[PDB]
């Protein structure tokens, strides 16, 4: 559970709708169609994978350290958002 | 610019299923969904770059590692994650690209 | 009048020659061949006359392959106003 | 005459032609400048072969066949212009010092002090 | 490397950081060229001198200079650490011989003048203070 | 005496006899590291034995990091078996050990200055540059590193008998320049 993820999701929905509204008016479809994109999108929004970027990956003998920045992690049906991360893994 | 790996997340797959739902079930114009995907990549990039304050800590046994086309891919078994709570993970996959 | 430094000399004389202290002041411190061929023909579409060094500064890649790609489809003019240029 | 030379002539020569500038061209213009300021004179000294530098007396100067001189330093100032956009005590050489002068050690010595330094009054 | 060789032949002492401060030779290639040059000299067929030089850099009396001489020789005879390059042995020897008297320089000034780490002169000052017993000349 | 040097590293080269492509190899493989902007070769590692092999596009591979000869040969056969498992027609041929590195301890301090003075034609001692001593033995041609604490390093050998003969030929010289 996290309210920051819901706030980020709301900023993403509002910003995407507001920035896409221009391309929706250029195509000439409908504004209520974009409203249906927001309603269906938020309706659909209601396997342990980390997505981010690395800054430095060092290895010493069999010890791996990684510096990660800005990413979302899916762990045990729970989502997380981090600005920094440190990975200290050991290889056989 | 703006990598397309964030599309593989939960919200990314949700937006992909929503766009494919609007294109398949209805008559929503195509190609525009790709523009929604690019705007999605930019918004997730800048949002995760500016609206994040957490700091994780993963410590486990490195099962697999690889690097290709500025892509680091790791597979860790039995790793503990510390948020800023401790979470036990049996298998964790990490995919990262170059930040520069 | 001129001021006479009264110190133990060895300090100033140490600062004269080698004193193991440098810097401290900034002053006067100062590939597939086919794709490369297609890109070269695109640069020819932009302009027919270009120097080989400028092409090496625009394409941004290993230069040996670019030279081999320039010695096949382009002729090198050495004199005239378009000297050292492939056309 | 020698004392007036050491007092005023050094500062006059250093100050009359100290400024030198290098003109650097790039294609944005650039410049550099070096100027000398207040010169500094020492007392008489001797730097030996091993590297030790100590005070010198005229007697030991005559016995060791040395040169009764004193070290000279100059405040060297450096500047870098980029074109009027503006962004050290260096040893210059030794100067032989005349005896019984304001720079030599014997000018302030007394009778018994000259007898200690083995110099006739 | 030729200047350093001419310095080693004339019984003179000049540290690698001094010629390195004069000429930027990138150290490593300097060490290789100095090694093969020494092989050339061998094919064509001493830290004590550093003490008076650094004592001249600090402006110390003669008693501290010869005291750092006896301290340098004795510390060369006691073993333990052996050296870790002779420069640090010289600076910790002068540091002990100057902490024996009353002339104050502290560790920061002598560390910024002689270009030596404070943690290194204190690390050597620890075991040196441990061997303070047999280093007394009078 | 009674001290026997223990091997620490073995560097061998194995020729596969084919050719590779590096994006596909780095894409389909498991434990490997590849980056053309730094080193144009795939760094493949295995767990048993814990070794490291540098694989090039011309088929040449460098297996290094083993503590014994059987671990370098068997590890090389494991790397070649992995290459044959990826999808190339490799062949484990031309296995030649290129380097053998060992170390030992004499359990007494060693006079490096007197050793560099007596054996000046074979030693190269510079404490301000390297606190150890570089002794270049003629027969056998072995490069030895002689430190102060007594740790003796031996490198530059093709067989183990060269290391053993180097230590047996350097032991009396170390016993001569002792301290306690």
């Amino acid at each position: 559970s996290n309210a920051e993820a819901s706030r980020v999701y709301e900023i993403i929905v509002e910003s995407v709708v507001n920035e896409v509204r221009e391309d929706f008016e250029n195509a000439g479809i409908d504004e209520q169609t974009l409203q249906d994109l927001k309603n269906i999108w938020q309706k659909k929004l209601t396997e342990n994978l980390m997505l981010c970027l690395y800054d430095k990956v060092t290895r010493t003998k069999a010890r791996w350290k990684c510096s990660l920045k800005d990413g979302v992690v899916t762990i045990n049906r729970n989502d997380y958002t981090f600005q920094k991360a440190q990975v200290e893994a050991e290889w056989v | 610019g703006y990598y397309e790996l964030y599309r593989r997340s939960t919200i990314g797959n949700s937006l992909v299923d929503a766009l494919d739902t609007l294109i398949s079930d209805g008559r929503i114009e195509a190609s525009l969904a790709m523009r929604v995907l690019e705007t999605f990549d930019k918004v997730v990039a800048e949002t995760l770059k500016d609206n994040t304050q957490s700091k994780l800590t993963v410590k486990g046994n490195l099962d697999t590692y690889g690097f290709c086309d500025d892509v680091w891919t790791f597979i860790v078994k039995n790793c503990q994650v510390t948020v800023e709570s401790v979470i036990s993970v049996d298998k964790l996959r990490i995919v990262a690209c170059n930040s520069k | 009048r001129i001021t006479t430094l009264d110190e133990t000399v060895g300090v100033t004389m140490s600062h004269t020659g080698m004193s193991m202290r440098s810097d401290n002041s900034n002053f006067l411190k100062v590939m597939p061949k086919k794709e490369i061929l297609d890109y070269l023909f695109k640069l020819f579409d932009e302009y027919d006359y270009w120097s080989l060094k400028g092409l090496k500064e625009r394409t941004r890649q290993p230069e040996a392959h670019l030279k081999e790609c320039l010695d096949k489809v382009a002729t090198l003019v050495k004199k005239g106003p378009y000297a050292f240029k492939y056309t | 005459s020698f004392n007036q030379f050491v007092d005023y002539t050094l500062q006059d020569i250093i100050c009359e032609d100290s400024t030198l500038i290098l003109e650097q061209l790039a294609q944005i213009s650039r410049k550099y400048e070096i100027s000398f300021g207040k010169i500094y004179v020492t007392k008489p000294m001797v730097n030996e072969s091993d590297g030790v530098t100590h005070a010198l007396y005229p007697q030991e100067a005559r016995l060791r066949n040395l040169t009764y001189s004193s070290g000279l330093f100059v405040d060297v100032k450096k500047r870098t212009y980029e074109l009027k956009y503006e962004l050290g005590k260096v040893f210059i050489g030794r100067l032989p010092i005349m005896l019984r002068s304001k720079n030599c050690y014997l000018s302030e010595a007394t009778e018994s002090d000259l007898y200690k330094l083995k110099e006739c009054p | 490397a030729s200047i350093l060789i001419g310095c080693r032949r004339a019984e003179v002492a000049r540290t690698f950081k001094e010629i390195q401060s004069l000429i930027h030779v990138k150290t490593k290639e300097f060490g290789k060229t100095l090694n093969i040059m020494k092989n050339i000299l061998r094919g064509k067929s001493q830290n004590l001198t550093y003490i008076p030089r650094f004592c001249s850099h600090l402006g110390l009396p003669m008693q501290v200079t010869t005291s750092a001489e006896y301290t340098a020789k004795k510390c060369k005879e006691i073993k333990e650490i052996a050296g870790k390059s002779p420069i640090t042995i010289a600076v910790v020897s002068i540091y002990l011989n100057i902490l024996l008297f009353q002339i104050p320089i502290t560790a920061a000034k002598v560390g910024q003048t002689l270009q030596v780490t404070e943690g290194t002169i204190k690390s050597g000052y620890k075991i040196l203070y441990e061997h303070r017993d047999k280093l007394v000349d009078p | 005496s009674g001290i026997v040097p223990t091997l620490q590293n073995i560097v061998a080269t194995v020729t596969l006899g084919c050719r590779l492509d590096l994006k596909t190899v780095a894409l389909h493989a498991r434990n490997a590291e590849y980056n053309p902007k730094r080193f144009a070769a795939v760094i493949m590692r295995i767990r048993e034995p814990k070794t490291t092999a540098l694989i090039f596009a011309s088929g040449k591979m460098v297996v290094t990091g083993a503590k014994s000869e059987d671990d370098s040969k068997l590890a090389s056969r494991k790397y070649a078996r992995i290459i044959q498992k990826i999808g190339f027609a490799a062949k484990f041929t031309d296995f030649k050990i290129q380097n053998i590195v060992g170390s030992c301890d004499v359990k007494f301090p060693i006079r490096l200055e007197g050793l560099a003075f007596s054996h000046g034609t074979f030693s190269s001692y510079e404490p301000e540059l390297f606190p150890g001593l570089i002794y270049r033995m003629v027969k056998p041609k072995i490069v030895l590193l002689i430190f102060v604490s007594g740790k003796i390093v031996l490198t530059g050998a093709k067989q183990r008998e060269e290391i053993y003969q180097a230590f047996e030929a350097i032991y009396p010289v170390l016993s001569e320049f002792r301290k306690m």
